[PDB]
């Protein structure tokens, strides 16, 4: 009862048979979730649509992922992954930002319980690859406690709203290292031209930052 | 001979700085404003203690007390009386020197009246003209209605005394009559309802204490400090009171009895305190709980 089900795709697929010729079936993709981190998706197949709905939603609850949420409203860090040919770039956002994501991502995020996130989908926009990529990215995120334990250092959060106050969000359960993390003068991290182009005021799109209904 | 201390004396600033207190959670409360995604750092116990030390320094700047100034004297200076211009204009002219590199209290702002008199603009005209041509963030040319008595009581009912003072500081000059009247009305509502904790860890606590000490009404604040186990602050309060009222019954009593520590509060409670009975009781209770902890 705590789980809600949402349809993501309903497709009429066809196979050719020797006797009956062009045969019609239904392929359904549904996502399930309880809004508290437990969510999953499953494909459903049947000749009738209502049978595909039953198979998909009932199967999905046996294939649930648990998705960690930062402060139970957003993801722990920016997630950039490719699943086959579908690229998904997700950004951690503060409260009140809402879900500014592909409509299917909005639907899935409400089932997980994510309230604030930005996402951009590029490449092949395939619902099944988008859904499967989304759950892979969200399942493989490192929490702050995991980061603190891995590096044996405190995880300190700095907020411009709170000024210079250092907010310890996670501390290592084991011993605490005494050697500061090396400060590389210049990081050898790969950057996305879209993020850099935007931060420089060079990304000029009539479609970006448009006024939309609350999501 | 013997001068009484000023608000900005190093001795008074140190006493009032400690009585104020520093709470990093309150001083850096999360502001309700446009937000950005937070940043994260991996820190050792030393790097964290250093980051917390810097936050304390940034807070001591944010808690810098505004100077307490006396009311400004009205400006009534006539520069010229050109009677030949009498009745030639129906509306007066206000001339403001907008030369960029001049302090605002040194800017000549004059008014040509319909009578022909060239006079210096009044303090109220000055602050209005400076806002027109040198607009300051948070200041309005017309006085906001929040400062009406009916609207300040609403802010007091919500325990928003610190917002009232932030609004008053942004709108009025420290020597203005509105700035002083609003601060005094706010300090009085705190004393009547015992809301002294609303100003702790803020830059407005010292100005509030200065008001109570000069007006000989520290009984409420002294009780509040004892009920909160702040006897060090309660003892400094009675010492600050003696420093600013040396020729007083309590100051002499402390000299005659060479009182120190908690004894100062007992001497003050008997001689000058109006609520002397409620202080001894409040102080008695504290000594008991302190003995229970010792035993």
């Amino acid at each position: 009862e705590d789980f809600d089900t949402r349809i993501l795709e309903v497709r009429n697929v066809f196979t050719m048979t020797a006797k009956e010729g062009r045969k019609k079936s239904i392929r359904v993709l549904v996502a399930v979730g309880n809004g508290k981190g437990a969510a999953g998706f499953s494909i459903g197949k049947a000749t009738d649509r209502m049978d595909a709905f039953r198979k998909a939603k009932n199967r999905a609850v046996h294939h649930l992922h648990y998705i960690e949420r930062y402060e139970d409203h957003t993801i722990f860090h920016d997630i950039s992954l490719r699943f086959k040919r579908t690229h998904i770039k997700m950004k951690k956002q503060p409260k009140g930002y809402g879900l500014r994501c592909h409509r299917a991502i909005i639907t899935i995020c409400r089932l997980i319980g994510i309230k604030d996130m930005y996402a951009k989908v590029s490449g092949s926009i395939n619902m099944l690859s988008l859904t499967q990529g989304l759950f892979r990215g969200l399942s493989r995120q490192e929490t702050h406690q995991q980061l603190a334990d891995k590096k044996g250092l405190h995880v300190v959060e700095i907020r411009e709203e709170c000024g210079p106050l250092p907010i310890v969000v996670a501390s290592p359960r084991g011993p605490l290292r005494k050697d500061p993390e090396p400060e590389d003068e210049v990081p050898d991290v790969k950057l996305d031209w879209e993020d850099v182009k935007t931060a420089q005021g060079m990304k000029r799109s009539v479609w970006s930052n448009l006024k939309r209904a609350a999501t | 001979e013997t001068k009484k201390p000023t608000f900005m004396d190093e001795e008074v600033q140190s006493i009032l700085t400690k009585m104020t207190g520093l709470n990093l959670q309150k001083t850096f409360k999360p502001a309700i404003q446009e937000l950005k995604p937070p940043t994260y750092k991996l820190m050792t116990q030393a790097q964290l203690e250093e980051a917390t030390r810097q936050a304390v320094e940034a807070a001591k700047v944010r808690l810098k007390m505004p100077p307490v100034l006396e009311e400004r004297v009205p400006i009534n200076d006539v520069l010229a009386e050109d009677k030949i211009l009498e009745g030639t204009e129906t509306t007066k002219y206000v001339f403001t020197d907008i030369s960029y590199s001049i302090p605002h209290r040194e800017r000549f702002i004059v008014v040509r009246e319909p009578s022909g008199t060239l006079r210096k603009a009044s303090w109220e005209e000055r602050d209005r003209m400076i806002q027109v041509y040198f607009p300051k963030e948070g200041r309005k040319i017309l006085t906001p209605i929040i400062f009406k008595e009916e609207n300040l009581r609403t802010m007091y009912s919500q325990d928003r005394h610190v917002d009232v003072l932030n609004l008053c500081f942004a709108q009025f000059e420290p020597d203005s009559t509105e700035y002083i009247k609003v601060h005094h009305k706010t300090y009085e509502d705190i004393d009547k309802r015992g809301k002294y904790d609303l100003l702790r860890s803020t830059r407005y606590f010292g100005g509030m204490v200065w008001y109570f000490v000069n007006n000989k009404k520290i009984d409420g604040l002294l009780i509040d400090q004892i009920q909160r186990d702040l006897i060090d602050d309660a003892t400094n309060l009675v010492q600050l009171y003696h420093v600013l009222h040396p020729d007083g019954q309590s100051a002499q009593g402390a000299k005659d009895q060479a009182a120190e520590g908690i004894n100062l509060i007992k001497v003050f409670a008997k001689t000058e305190a109006q609520k002397g009975a409620y202080i001894e009781l409040t102080l008695q209770t504290y000594q008991e709980a302190l003995s229970r902890h010792s035993a």
